[PDB]
């Protein structure tokens, strides 16, 4: 189900706005847990810029330069 | 008729006669609180009953007892009008005779000092108006009365959702007025479980071995017996023939030598009547059929001393051979039944884990107070502090009562606490409901639902206090000497004072008067709330309890309710509608006996209509009141159908009495859907006052009622003639017939002038009686705002065309004329009030000195040498009301600043600009100044100003009101010593002073001017204290807070005439908002070129089915009408003759409306006055129900020369060319809300900021930013603006750098932005990592 | 809480005066341009001596 | 932080760290102090129990706040925030450069531009005004420009016009839904305190003109700006993102004067006549020499772009209406003339629309629309349509009707009485018989409003289509619809109780006669009923989106 897919999200941050906050701020903690970004929601919580539309272009640059020379 | 009914006349169509006029709309508040304080000589609710309830108080068995003698409230501190001005509390002192007594130890009880102290002042407590308001700080606040659950037992059945069976379930609750729920409830096994309040789960005998009940006497309530005879060998049993119903026999039923049923062979009602007359007492029954049956009491053998079998046993053909031979011949079993009479309790039993008394204490303690160890006195003092504590419980007399009554009791009335009968009986009840007998009831049902008001939180509140006190009492108590205290030092005041302090202060009941309007109040002051303690919450209860039930019916508004988060929770109290003896609701009726129809009046609960047959006010019957038709539509229990000519035994009161006051206003709604009417009745209290009141073209009727019974109008308290008429006071000679034989007197009603309202309208009373005018007994003497002649007039009517106008008109926005602004009809007042603090920082005191740091001559001129604004000086945003400077040491200034004053020669001030300025956008007439000064501050100039100022005035308004009253009482002397005395001409040479000491004959005469003069001296020096205190009351600092030296409070009035963007609808529910002005030149108009005021959209009529909005259109049209044909006759002024003629037809239009109209009137000094007031239009009476008919609008139409279609040809301004098609026009009443744009636009560049937070907030009532939220945003995200949204939540808000390095490059003409990290996620990290959390951010 | 029983809790409301208003700042930046352009126009030993 | 009166104001979790230090310290000096086991312990025990509570209070004891019931707000509460779940990035932010206010109409606006308040323009460009004004040297410096906006002198005006003219403003209702609920205009200054709204776009933002507010941004970056004037702009979006269809589509007044136009009637002026083009047939109307609906053959040029990219053309006389001639003279290019020659209902006028974008392009379509709402407009404002109480007509036959089904209900009630039918039986009889005599009134009705109207041409009669107000509402589409106009005329439904079983009662009477105490009573349920319904539905409706966008 739609809820049931929304749970599932790389994004550690992006977790901690729809789900309950304490649980997965813990749960990732443990893991050490990497969050990358990629996404909307993890994205506008940090205040950069949407990783789509007009800055489509700059996370692509950016993460093309990133893991390679 | 009446007297202010000559200056006017509504026509009131409609056919039903008012059998019951409309009673005081103000009942309910005035009554509650009337109750509440009181001295009442029983226990009957009052503050007299929450003192005998805690009271008396006495130490713990230290046998020093405090009781209380009787209580007084002293005269309040200010006035209710005074007290508006200085915003203190309008409340009265609480004096009370306590009593101290020491009993000597060692009884026979008898005191060795009882102390009993004078009365000893516990707090104040509120006063309410003659308005039903109270004042809190120079606040109007209204208490809006309660609906709950009334206490009593309730029975209900959860069935469906509850275990997905559909076994259902039924569970009881006995709720209280005070402490703890009581709970039965079944499961799906049948086990019967109780707990108190939502606590743990117990199997319900638990608590019977509480009471002291073993097992054998639990079995003995709840079930009935089963006696087993082992005479001569192999048992035999009694027999009792309905037993054996809803059962197949299991063996041979024989006896008597004859055999009535055999196996597999059921027994019906055939077997049962043969057994019943062959008279069988007795049958010999198998050794096998107890197998299963259970064993009512204990057994032990006689001789071996053992028990054999324990209560509620299931006995086997061991047990049973083994008790037998013991010599045992009796056993009682139970009856059971799984179908008539049900195993439950023996089941219950079962699953006891308890055994006695001790055990059951102990378990229910460990369940109210889980984990500490129980103990017996705990266990004890628990349980008997439960329910049986007269103390910590009561379910007063609404509680018992209902309890009685739902138990099918006698008495109405007993104690509040339960009795061992009370909760084995409701068990009783429960169990009687899952066998098939009785029904549930339901909390929706008006009859389970009551009605506090104020009064009676007010004394639960008091009580709240009485108690917190009580614990002091018996703490002080303790260790206390003899002689050496008084029921003083242990009384404290704020108890009570912030006891009752915080339910008026706050409380989700207490609340502001809504005062934009009569009809605003009023509706306000009836209202019903499910809502605060005691209630439910909008997201505790779901829509059931919030839909019409039908006991709404007569009792609560099924219209005029709030549509939002709360509907159904509130509505409004109906117009006929009154609060119960017991506090149920209550609705009047019409008794029907035998075959007529009679006008006795009835009041009948919920509960009381529930199975009578009640017939319509919507009927037919003639002369002696027979009903008409052989069927005649009626409700009777719940539902309404045809019921038979003669079957009824009431019948309706009123066409109205189903709605409410506010309901009642809006015409023709009938026509109306409800959900549109709805949204009218609630924007109608919404009505902004008008500068001229205008009056309702198109009525109801109630409009007289509601202007009158609100306190906005100022009626008269005695008829007779008006010695002065004045805008401000009004002074009426009181008749002989009505007033007092002692002190003579005139009646004086001093009238409100201009001044702030709750709202921040204006609120202005105005004479509407001219020099010397009769007036009668209880008539309008002056209006108020939005009051025209004694009827309400929420708003102006005006001409009206429904057309499409070149899209202006497009959505349900209005367009209207540069007339109707040009008039300055639709035009409203706004009164501000503004404060300036004057405080004390460690840094210095605050001044409101004139002298302010960089101001110009311009801004300095407007105030005087105190710094204070002129009455009467006009001002606009941006000006200088109060001026005001805060010491800020060491300015701290950098190089450039620094050779910038060295140039300049500009010594940085030591103060700041803390002056109250006008705000941005407002403009407006300071009317009035005040100013608090705290005590032992000295005075400055200004103040001294004032406060001579009004000392003088105070003078001036005292003496007038002695000299008036005083030649009155005079003339009346003089009166008197004519009769019996009489010398006319010779009297009033002499000094009036003298008058006094002349006599008269023996006669009872001698004795009234014994009276007058008696009187006379009263007044005389009743002048003094009046004046004295009154000096000392301006003088008097007024207590302030902490750290405020003074404060400067300026009233402005600010006039706003309408401009687009303005909200304003009609009583149809049909809203609006101006558009364009247009000027008179483009409006269209008709033959007669006379242009229209407002264009409205005929396409919104179609879709929100209001057709009542065209229906008043319509009338209003016609009625106009006759108003312009008056208006000729007057402007030919033709005569009295052909006036009263053309006026006596529009009074009668057709057949049959009860009207009674003139030629009893004075044929010229009367009649032509009417006809005056009657040119502006003719006003028209529309009931609710009972309203107008379409041939009658008709007809009244050709007398107005209109056209029967009600549209009338008209021409465009512009190019002067007709429209094809008529239009429809007239007259609609169009209120204007208080929704006025001029308050909503708001805007800000770069603002004030947020500490916690950085984000824009609006400091000083410039407006933080608009909220963007998670909505907002994802359009943004869809679009696929990505500096949008990154400025949108970064630099434009949370971002501390973001929004100062865009704003320099913002001037600098370079659009950019360097974004950063908002501050919210760093407040996040930093948070997240005060934790055991660690979180960084890595790479690059 | 205030009012609305939201989390409209009474910290939310406490404003920064602490921090400077941007509008300052800005006339801030203006001002170093102000007296700099001014004391462009003094000599040589005037400019450093008033500086100094 | 300080504050008025010299009371202080702090955060909870001053209080928490508080009472973990004192109990740390004092654990401390226990320990130099060789205090007993049970001291010891009790005291680590508190110190855990405080350490908690500042961490996350609420798994513990719940600590509460000083002189203060309300429980201490924790760490973890801090963090979690409220209302919900969001954190401070979501539920939402303040945000500078912003304003609001109510909303009024503006039909004089392009489907580009919306009418901005004079002072609120001022105020919320505030920052762009000062730049400029030094700019040119109309200012001293920064804060003397301060100083001239204070004033507002008369130079400003027009030196903020500078800045609004390529300079889009976002305008945004309050339940943004779907991306439109959003979109960028371009600022005309106003007098008043107003925002004016192109009523085209009102159908997007599903704003009524009853008093809904609109809230409005500035674009400060210049990404921001060319973003809101390539995407968010009005004009960009025409079409629904959800479906092909045009939601620029005339809404209500427009549609009801297009219809009025493009409709005919029998016999009227003119009738039977021929004209050479449009310009002319305008002419005849104009002058009153001739009806705007009209049977009349009239020269056209339409023009069709089949040749492959180019507009061909061609000519013909056409049997059409007056108005329907004039109305061609908006159509631009490419599309036949065969659009225009209907009866032109709120449907066939957007297809209209649609096809003029998926041939011509975008600009043709935006000037289009422009066009059509004009003429609409006006053109209903010169129809002089209204609503009278006359204009609701009530059947004939109606009465009849009620009275027939009315002997229904007691025949089935004869045969109950004598057993003959179950009481359920009987119910489902009477229900089902009275909703069929419903249906009946209904039927009717309509049929007596719709081709009711009776005429002459040349003759004695010929009927066509009714002219009734009301009815040309309905079919045009402009508002209202055979449903609602049966309950104005006809018997208006059935009502059930609360319980949801439906009353053998109906209610007889309709909104154009009077509607009894019963009737209205009965109606109150299904009301109140109805609010709730949609009322809630919104916030149901609002959860199902929030899932969606979550999942995606
Ligand atoms: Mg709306």
């Amino acid at each position: 189900g739609i809820t049931k897919a929304s749970l599932a999200t790389e994004s550690f941050i992006s977790a901690a706005s729809f789900q309950e906050t304490t649980r997965v701020l813990t749960e990732a903690a443990v893991a050490g847990k990497r969050d990358e970004l990629r996404g909307l929601k993890e994205n506008v919580i940090v205040g950069r810029l949407i990783p789509a539309g007009t800055g489509y272009a700059y996370h692509q640059d950016r993460m093309r330069r990133r893991a390679a020379g | 008729y009446s007297y202010t009914e000559k200056k006017r006349i509504r026509k009131d169509f409609g056919k039903r006669p008012q059998v019951l006029d409309v009673p005081y709309l103000l009942s309910i508040q005035l009554d509650s609180f009337q109750k509440f304080i009181e001295q009442d000589p029983e226990g009957q609710y009052g503050l007299e009953a929450a003192f005998r309830s805690v009271f008396p108080i006495q130490s713990y068995s230290g046998n020093s007892e405090l009781q209380y003698v009787s209580y007084r409230l002293g005269e309040p501190v200010f006035d209710v009008q005074e007290c508006q001005i200085r915003g203190v509390t309008y409340s009265a002192p609480l004096r009370v005779k306590l009593r101290l007594v020491i009993y000597e130890r060692e009884a026979p009880e008898g005191t060795v000092k009882d102390i009993k102290e004078q009365e000893v002042y516990m707090g104040e407590i509120p006063l309410m108006t003659d308005n039903g308001t109270f004042v809190i700080n120079g606040t109007e606040r209204v208490i809006v009365s309660q609906l709950h659950r009334s206490p009593g037992v309730f029975f209900d059945s959860d069935k469906g959702k509850t275990h997905s069976s559909g076994k259902v379930l039924y569970n009881a609750r006995i709720i209280p007025y005070r402490g703890s729920w009581l709970d039965f409830e079944f499961d799906p096994k049948d086990n019967l479980f109780v707990r108190i309040d939502r606590r743990r789960k117990l199997p319900a005998t638990i608590i019977l071995r509480a009471l002291n009940y073993t097992t054998e006497q639990i079995l003995d309530l709840f079930f009935e017996k089963v006696i087993f005879e082992i005479r001569d060998n192999k048992l035999q049993m009694e027999l009792v023939p309905e037993r054996l119903r809803g059962e197949t026999a299991s063996f041979d039923i024989e006896a008597n030598g004859k055999v009535y049923v055999e196996k597999g062979r059921r027994i019906t009602a055939r077997h049962i009547r043969q057994l019943e007359k062959d008279d069988v007492k007795l049958i010999e029954v198998p050794v096998e059929y107890i197998a299963g049956k259970v064993v009512a009491k204990d057994y032990i053998d006689e001789s071996t001393g053992e028990l054999i079998c324990a209560a509620n046993m299931e006995l086997s053909l061991d047990l049973l051979a083994k008790l037998s031979q013991s010599g045992h011949k009796r056993i009682e079993t139970l009856f059971t039944n799984d179908l008539d009479h049900g195993p439950y309790i023996s089941e219950t039993l079962r699953v006891d884990p308890t055994n006695d008394r001790l055990s059951a204490l102990v378990e229910i303690y460990r369940m109210m107070r889980p984990g500490e160890p129980p103990t017996r006195e705990a266990a004890e003092s628990l349980f008997e502090n439960l329910f049986f504590s007269e103390d910590r419980y009561d379910l007063s007399a609404v509680g018992r009562m209902k309890f009685n009554r739902s138990l099918l009791r006698e008495e109405i009335e007993g104690s509040g606490i339960l009795s061992k009968d009370d909760i084995i009986d409701v068990m009783k009840k429960l169990i009687d409901i899952r066998n098939g007998k009785g029904e549930v009831d339901d909390i929706d049902h008006l009859g389970n639902r009551r009605i506090r008001s104020v009064g009676e939180m007010a004394e639960n509140q008091f009580r709240v206090g009485l108690v917190r006190v009580e614990r002091a009492v018996k703490e002080r108590l303790s260790l206390g000497d003899l002689d050496t205290l008084m029921p003083q030092d242990m009384i404290n005041a704020k108890p009570i004072s912030a006891a009752v302090k915080e339910f008026f202060g706050s409380s989700q009941l207490s609340q502001f008067m809504d005062q934009n309007n009569p009809l605003s109040e009023i509706t306000h002051k009836r209202r019903i709330s499910a809502l605060g303690p005691g209630g439910l919450t909008r997201e505790r209860a779901g829509f059931e309890v919030r839909d019409v039930h039908p006991t709404h019916y007569g009792r609560v508004c099924p219209i005029e309710t709030p549509e939002g988060p709360n509907i159904g929770l509130i509505n409004s109290l109906s117009v006929y509608a009154q609060t119960n003896e017991y506090g149920f609701l209550e609705t009047p009726y019409r008794k029907v006996t035998d075959g007529v129809v009679t006008d006795e009046i009835h009041y009948l609960s919920a509960i009381e209509e529930g199975n009578y047959v009640i017939a319509q006010a919507n009927s037919n019957l003639d002369e002696e009141g027979h009903f008409v038709e052989d069927l005649v539509t009626c409700r009777s229990k719940g539902e309404s159908s045809l019921f038979s000519r003669d079957q009824v035994d009431y019948m309706d009161v009123s066409t109205q009495q189903v709605v409410s006051v506010g309901a009642s206003l809006i015409p023709f709604l009938e026509h109306d859907d409800a959900n549109r009417a709805l949204m009218g009745a609630n924007m109608q209290r919404q009505a902004v006052p008008t500068l001229r009141a205008d009056k309702p073209l198109v009525g109801t009727g109630m409009e007289r009622a509601v202007a009158v019974d609100s306190g906005v109008t100022a009626v008269a308290k005695r008829g007779g003639v008006v010695q002065y008429v004045d805008a401000s006071r009004i002074v009426i000679k009181v008749n002989e017939d009505e007033m007092y034989p002692g002190e003579a007197g005139i009646d004086i009603y001093n009238l409100t002038k201009y001044t702030r309202s709750n709202q921040n309208t204006c609120i202005n009373q105005m004479p509407c009686v001219s020099l010397g005018e009769p007036v009668e007994r209880g008539d309008v003497l002056a209006d108020g705002p939005s009051t025209d002649l004694g009827e309400l007039a929420l708003g102006q009517n005006m001409r009206v065309a429904f057309m499409p106008w070149n899209g202006y008109n497009f959505e349900d926005s209005i367009l209207v004329s540069e007339r109707v602004v040009q008039e300055d009809r639709f035009t409203t007042i706004h009164i501000q009030e503004l404060a300036c603090v004057s405080r004390d920082t460690k840094l210095g005191p605050e001044e409101i000195t004139a002298d302010i740091p960089n101001v110009g001559e311009a801004a300095l001129s407007k105030l005087d040498e105190s710094g204070i604004v002129y009455i009467g000086a006009e001002v606009t945003g941006g000006d200088i009301l109060v001026g005001k400077v805060t010491p800020k040491g060491e300015t701290q200034l950098t190089p450039e600043e620094k050779l910038l004053r060295a140039i300049f020669g500009e010594k940085a001030s030591d103060v700041k600009d803390s002056s109250l300025r006008v705000p941005n956008g407002v403009s407006g007439t300071v009317i009035d100044v005040q100013v608090f000064t705290r005590d032992g501050v000295e005075k400055d100039k200004r103040a001294l100003e004032i406060e001579e100022m009004q000392l003088k005035q105070a003078k001036k308004d005292l003496s007038e009101e002695l000299q008036i009253l005083e030649a009155g009482l005079f003339s009346r002397i003089r009166a008197v010593l004519v009769a019996g005395g009489v010398e006319a001409e010779k009297l009033d040479k002499l000094p009036r002073d003298r008058w006094l000491e002349l006599g008269l004959t023996d006669e009872e005469k001698q004795n009234q001017l014994e009276q007058l003069a008696e009187q006379y001296d009263e007044l005389k020096h009743e002048f003094e204290k009046k004046l004295e205190a009154k000096r000392r009351k301006i003088t008097q600092g007024d207590d302030l807070a902490p750290g405020v030296l003074k404060i400067v409070k300026v009233y402005l009035a600010v006039k706003r005439r309408i401009q687009p963007g303005d909200k304003m609808a009609g009583r149809h529910g049909n809203k609006g908002v101006i558009s364009k002005i247009n000027p008179i030149e483009d409006m269209p108009y008709d033959e007669n070129g006379t242009p229209v005021d407002i264009v409205l959209n005929p396409l919104g009529v179609p879709s929100r089915m209001n057709i009542g909005q065209i229906l008043e259109t319509h009338l209003g049209m016609a009625a106009k009408g006759i108003g312009d044909k008056i208006n000729a006759m007057l402007k030919q002024q033709q005569e009295v003759a052909k006036l009263r003629e053309f006026i006596q037809r529009a009074y009668d239009l057709g057949a049959d409306v009860r009207q009674k109209v003139d030629l009893s009137t004075f044929s010229d000094e009367e009649v032509m006055r009417l006809a005056e007031n009657l040119r502006k239009g003719m006003p028209i009476a529309t009931p609710v129900f009972d309203g107008a008919k379409e041939a009658e609008i008709k007809e009244l139409l050709k007398l107005g020369d209109l056209p029967t279609s009600g549209q009338i040809r008209l021409y465009d301004g512009r190019t002067g060319e007709q429209f094809e098609r008529p239009v429809t026009v007239g007259y609609m009443y169009m209120l204007k809300l208080n929704h006025l744009v001029d308050d909503k636009m708001h805007a800000r560049s770069t603002g004030s900021y947020s500490l916690v937070t950085q984000q824009p907030l609006g400091g000083k009532a410039q407006f933080g930013g608009q909220r963007f939220g998670e909505m907002e945003v994802w359009a943004l995200e869809a679009y696929g603006a990505a500096y949008t949204l990154q400025e949108m939540l970064t630099v434009k808000s949370d971002d501390v750098n973001g929004r100062t390095k865009m704003y320099k490059n913002i001037v600098d003409g370079n659009h950019q932005m360097e974004p950063g990290m908002p501050e919210s996620f760093n407040v996040l990290l930093k948070e997240i990592r005060s934790l055991g959390i660690n979180i960084e951010l890595e790479d690059e | 809480p205030i009012g609305d029983d939201e989390d409209s809790h009474l910290g939310d409301f406490i404003e920064d005066t602490t921090l400077e208003l941007p509008l300052d700042s800005a006339t801030t930046e203006s001002l170093r341009a102000a007296t700099h352009d001014v004391l462009a126009g003094l000599t040589a030993r005037e400019a450093k001596v008033l500086r100094m | 932080v300080p504050l008025d009166g010299g009371r202080f104001a702090t955060s909870d979790l001053n209080d928490l760290y508080r009472r973990v230090i004192n109990r740390n310290n004092r654990l401390k000096r226990l320990l130099d102090l060789a205090a007993p086991d049970i001291i010891v312990r009790n005291e680590k025990r508190m110190l855990q129990e405080a350490v908690d509570a500042l961490l996350d209070n609420g798994r513990r004891g719940r600590a509460i706040t000083g002189s203060n019931k309300r429980p201490l707000k924790s760490l973890a509460d801090m963090i979690k925030g409220k209302q919900g779940r969001f954190r401070q990035n979501l539920l939402g932010k303040r945000v500078d450069y912003s304003g609001r206010s109510v909303i009024t109409v503006g039909p004089y606006l392009r489907l580009h531009q919306c009418g901005l308040p004079k002072k609120m323009a001022l105020e919320l460009f505030k920052p762009f005004i000062y730049g400029k004004l030094e700019l040119r040297g109309l200012a001293t410096t920064i804060k003397a420009a301060k100083k001239m906006v204070e004033r507002e002198e008369a130079v400003v005006w027009d030196i903020l016009d500078e800045v609004i003219r390529e300079h889009p403003v976002l305008l945004n209702r309050a339940p943004t839904l779907h991306r439109l609920g959003i979109q960028a205009f371009e600022p005309v200054l106003i007098e008043g305190k107003a925002i004016q709204l192109h009523p085209l776009v009102c159908a997007a933002y599903n704003a009524d003109f009853d008093g809904d507010q609109m809230a409005v941004h500035v674009p400060l970056t210049l990404e921001a700006q060319l973003e809101a004037r390539a995407l968010m702009m009005s004009t960009n979006n025409i079409l629904s993102p959800a479906n092909g269809e045009p939601i620029i589509v005339p809404s209500q007044d427009v549609v009801l004067g297009l219809y009025y136009m493009t409709r005919d009637c029998v016999n009227a002026k003119g009738e039977g006549m021929v004209l050479t083009g449009p310009k002319e047939a305008e002419r005849l109307y104009r002058s009153g020499l001739a009806s705007l609906h009209a049977r009349v053959k009239v020269r056209i040029t339409e023009y069709e772009k089949d040749a492959n990219g180019e507009l061909v053309a061609k000519t013909s006389l056409k049997d059409t209406t007056v108005g329907r001639a004039i109305l061609w003279m908006i159509v631009p290019k490419g599309l036949p003339y065969s659009i225009v020659n209907q009866a032109l209902g709120k449907k066939a006028i957007s297809k209209m629309l649609n096809t003029c974008y998926r041939i011509l392009g975008l600009k043709p379509t935006v000037i289009f629309a422009d066009q059509i709402m004009y003429t609409g407009f006006a053109y209903a404002a010169r129809s002089g349509a209204s609503v009278g109480i006359d204009d609701m007509v009530i059947p004939e036959k109606k009465h009849e009707i009620i009275s027939e089904a009315e002997a229904e209900v007691a025949e089935i009630q004869e045969q109950f009485q004598s057993g003959l039918v179950t009481a359920g039986e009987r119910y489902n009889k009477v229900i089902d018989i009275w909703a069929a005599a419903n249906d009946r009134v209904s039927k009717a009705m309509m049929d007596n409003l719709q081709t009711e109207t009776v005429i002459n041409r040349d003759g004695q009669e010929e009927k066509q289509v009714s002219f009734n107000s009301i009815y040309m509402m309905a079919d045009s589409g402009a508002r209202g619809s055979a449903a609602q106009i049966r309950q104005l005329a006809g018997m208006r439904g059935l009502m059930a109780k609360p319980d949801g079983s439906i009353i053998e009662t109906p209610i007889t009477a309709n909104f154009r006669e009077g509607l009894n105490v019963l009737q209205y009573f009965i109606s109150t349920h299904g009301a109140r009923k109805g609010l709730a319904d949609t009322a809630l539905k919104t916030a149901n409706s609002g959860y199902l989106t929030r899932r969606l966008v979550d999942v995606a």
